[PDB]
RNA sequence: AGAAGCUGAGGAGUCCAGUUUGACUGGAUAAGGUGUUCGCCAUCUCUAGCCUCAGUAAAAACUAG
DNA sequence: CAAGACCAATTACACTCTGTGAGTGATGAGCTAGTTTTT
């Protein structure tokens, strides 16, 4: 359910973006380091999900105030689960209304709603930013978003 | 990177300013015998003779120097690389718009900025004898003494080999500190030349407020930099730039798309729907593309004919390819960041394959 | 020396002040806590003075976005030192320039520094900000007068 | 309170407005429809919506399937 | 108009004083050259 992942000016990448994933994805190479580098990212990534006091990730280059991470979820799935009548749990309304709701919801005509779900796919993105004040900041502005992803 | 006397002879002034190292001669300035100025609306551009020995060593310290200084990666331009796409590719996760211009940019870069810029990069020692640094030197190759302006001291022109390399990098320390503002306030920047173009994923109207504005202005207000007013521009959930439309409907993580209008795409659909109507090549050469056999200019006395009719042809062939090599680009760039309408895609399709069909039948007309 | 030790929200202290430093000092008490916390403050204040990556505190209560290490150095013996015209070395006149010049300057030669040159003593307060978004913040913006401190 | 426009000079036919019985001035053909944050915006459909002269320097991306 | 915010990268003493920080087949052949952005 995990479709691209971006790192920008951080450790050993410049701009690299992963994406096409598979079931058994493998990883080869002589470059150990880019390995170790990108497990740490995803590491320092879902660390700041889980709100975690951790150190903040070394900048590629200095010439650049901007150190950013990418994930892009595929949510099709879940978003098929919780739109669907039959199912009226806690756990699924809360999902509903954290990553579901507005933006394309309630914010357009009702054919666009009616249409919006017939054979797509659903993607979530989602920024992490270091600053040079070993800053964090967040594309979405909700903790309960990051806490569900 | 670090230059010194011999790095400069060795490598940049290989031969050009040979005779005025061995004869304890100081590099000379830019006359205005070898640089000549063409006018177009407003603007003006300097252009500087190949015979001149500036113009190589100018090329040599673009292709040795200029090309290894660290740069900021907002700069998407004029840098090996950087492309108009991929300035437009990061404002794709926002949800507000604002662009915005600044007025003659390489008109108002202060040459002490260039100098305190490009000084850590050039070792501080003189030249030719006790008379003139390697810096006075090296800079004597980038700028000119504009006759215009109430001659207030040397201006990077518009028109030379060298001049965006080093307006980029004395660009950089603003891009660092705008860059910085914007990940304090949450917004994506990102910039081409002297356009800024932000980006904010969060549902807020911070760029559509005068704050954003004045912040900008007075950042740029520390090396000079002013802000046109007559093209600002701040949109919510779609933006337009130059034909390229970026759209994204929603929040909370939503992909937007980067598109092309139909202005833009008018030109070539106005010329491959005159083929299809069999229209004479002069027509179209004559106004859908602008490009006539000026005064007849032909020089030799031949077959003048013939040769107009090659000249019709193989130029709209050129304007034929390059359109395609435009659109085939766009869908590369696609294929690298997946950032554009699945419509569009089908579309720039059909109007390869036309293009393609088009330039097939004229050559075989050939 | 070292005069005074002041944190503010910051870990258990609230606005606790030490001061009157002797050659030995002995620390009991009950609250071991309130030592080990103690001994945190004062090691993150050298890790940050020195340019070390580091966990920022944890703030005393989060209804306050300011945590406050102060710290006062009794910079009385270093400026005799660097002040006599017998020393005129290279970490001398270093010392004297990134420390006892900027406050110099401000003060009339003479009548002011001939009054200053006497048994007074002469202080130097810095302090350490640690906001909500992780980001540190210093009274002087130079990192030399942190690294000779 | 100075920034902006603006590649420039033009020409033929036709229309509108004004003065005026007789000529001049200003505008001006990317056409039409729809929605708009009203923008030089977006989208859809054709038969694609004047001509001549002068000028055109630089750096980057792109010659795919 | 005028403006806070002005990039990053560029180990250590010292002296007389050894403790102190200071008073002491060689010139007829003849030819050309994309899109877009900045501008």
């Amino acid at each position: 359910t995990i479709e691209s992942i971006r790192v920008k000016n951080l450790l050993s990448f410049d701009d690299v973006i992963l994406r096409d994933f598979r079931d058994i994805n493998c990883i080869i190479g002589r470059n150990n380091v880019g390995k170790s580098n990108l497990l740490k990212v995803i590491r320092y990534f879902y660390a700041k999900l889980e709100n975690k006091k951790v150190i903040p990730l070394d900048f590629h280059t200095n010439y650049n105030a901007v150190g950013e991470i990418t994930f892009t979820f595929d949510t099709t799935r879940i978003k098929k689960i919780v739109t669907s009548r039959k199912n009226n749990g806690r756990f699924h309304k809360h999902i509903y209304n954290t990553l579901f709701k507005s933006s394309s919801v309630k914010l357009n005509f009702e054919e666009l709603i009616a249409r919006k779900n017939s054979t797509n796919k659903s993607f979530f993105s989602l920024t992490l930013t270091i600053c040079k004040d070993d800053s964090v900041m967040w594309s979405v502005d909700d903790p309960k978003v990051r806490s569900l992803l | 990177i670090l230059v010194d006397k011999v790095f400069y002879e060795k490598i940049l002034s290989v031969e050009s300013f040979k005779e005025n190292i061995i004869t304890q001669s100081a590099i000379p300035k830019i006359s205005n015998k070898e640089v000549r100025l063409i006018s177009s609306g407003s603007k003006i551009f300097y252009a500087i003779n190949n015979t001149s020995p500036h113009s190589h060593v100018q090329l040599r310290l673009n292709r040795f120097f200029l090309s290894h200084i660290p740069l900021n990666s907002a700069a998407k331009a004029f840098v090996r690389g950087g492309s108009y796409l991929k300035y437009l590719e990061p404002h794709i996760y926002g949800s507000s718009y604002c662009r915005l211009d600044i007025s003659s940019f390489f008109n108002n870069i202060s040459f002490d900025d260039v100098k305190q810029s490009l000084s850590p990069y050039i070792k501080d020692e003189y030249l030719i004898g006790t008379e003139q640094k390697l810096i006075d030197a090296i800079l004597n190759s980038v700028g000119y003494e504009s006759p215009i302006r109430k001659d207030k001291g040397m201006i990077i022109p518009m028109g030379f080999r060298t001049s965006p390399a080093i307006s980029n990098i004395v660009f950089r320390k603003m891009d660092l500190l705008i860059q910085d503002f914007c990940a304090k306030k949450g917004v994506i920047y990102s910039r081409y030349a002297d356009d800024m173009l932000f980006s904010n994923p969060r549902e807020s109207k911070l760029l559509m407020s005068d704050y954003f504005i004045d912040e900008i202005s007075s950042l740029l207000s520390i090396m000079g930099f002013n802000i046109n007013q007559s093209k600002y521009i701040s949109r919510e959930k779609e933006i337009s730039i130059n034909g390229y439309v970026i759209e994204n409907k929603g929040g909370n993580g939503s992909i937007g798309t980067i598109r092309l209008s139909k202005s833009k795409l008018n030109t070539v659909l106005k010329v491959t729907h005159a083929l299809a109507q069999n229209i004479p090549y002069k027509n179209i050469c004559n106004k859908y593309i602008k490009v006539r056999l000026k005064e007849k200019n032909i020089k030799y006395e031949s077959k003048k004919d013939e040769f107009e009719k090659k000249y019709y042809r193989d130029q709209l062939i050129n304007y034929l390819g390059g359109y395609r090599s435009y659109l085939i680009s766009l869908v590369k760039f696609h294929s690298e960041y997946k950032c554009v309408n699945s419509d569009f895609i089908i579309q720039i399709n059909g109007i390869l394959n036309d293009i393609q069909n088009h330039i097939q039948k004229i050559k075989k007309n050939r």
